[PDB]
């Protein structure tokens, strides 16, 4: 409810 | 904006969200075949998937999951109705549910 848990951003965090 | 605000860890994981958000629209409307950023081969990949899977709505599937969710944040923040966010027209469209392609 109200926005699941967004792993897609750990499974691709962008870093430089 | 900008000026004198403050991102807590709570909100640096919505600005990662945003930053993922991003990446998720660009895989979904990339039409650059030279593209190699590396975000967008990477969510392109990601994205692709949720086009073969089946366990992606029910409860089982973790990137078709999160998918969603980035592909959420979006939906409310998005406007066209063809979309090239995968998720996107599945969740903007339904609105009240979330599973994609019922
Ligand atoms: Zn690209
Ligand atoms: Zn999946
Ligand atoms: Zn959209």
């Amino acid at each position: 409810g109200m926005y699941p848990d967004p792993g897609l951003l750990s499974y691709i965090n962008e870093l430089c | 904006s900008g000026g004198r605000a403050t991102q807590s860890p709570g909100d640096s994981r919505r600005l990662s969200i945003q930053r993922a958000i991003q990446s998720l629209v660009h895989a979904a409307q990339c039409r650059n075949a030279n593209c190699s950023l590396p975000s967008c081969q990477k969510m392109k990949r990601v994205v692709q998937h949720t086009k073969g899977c089946k366990r992606k709505t029910n409860g089982g599937c973790p990137i078709c999951k999160q998918l969603i969710a980035l592909a959420a944040y979006h939906a409310k923040h998005c406007q066209e109705n063809k979309c090239p966010v995968p998720f996107c027209l599945n969740i903007k469209q339904k609105g009240s549910e979330f599973p994609a392609g019922n």
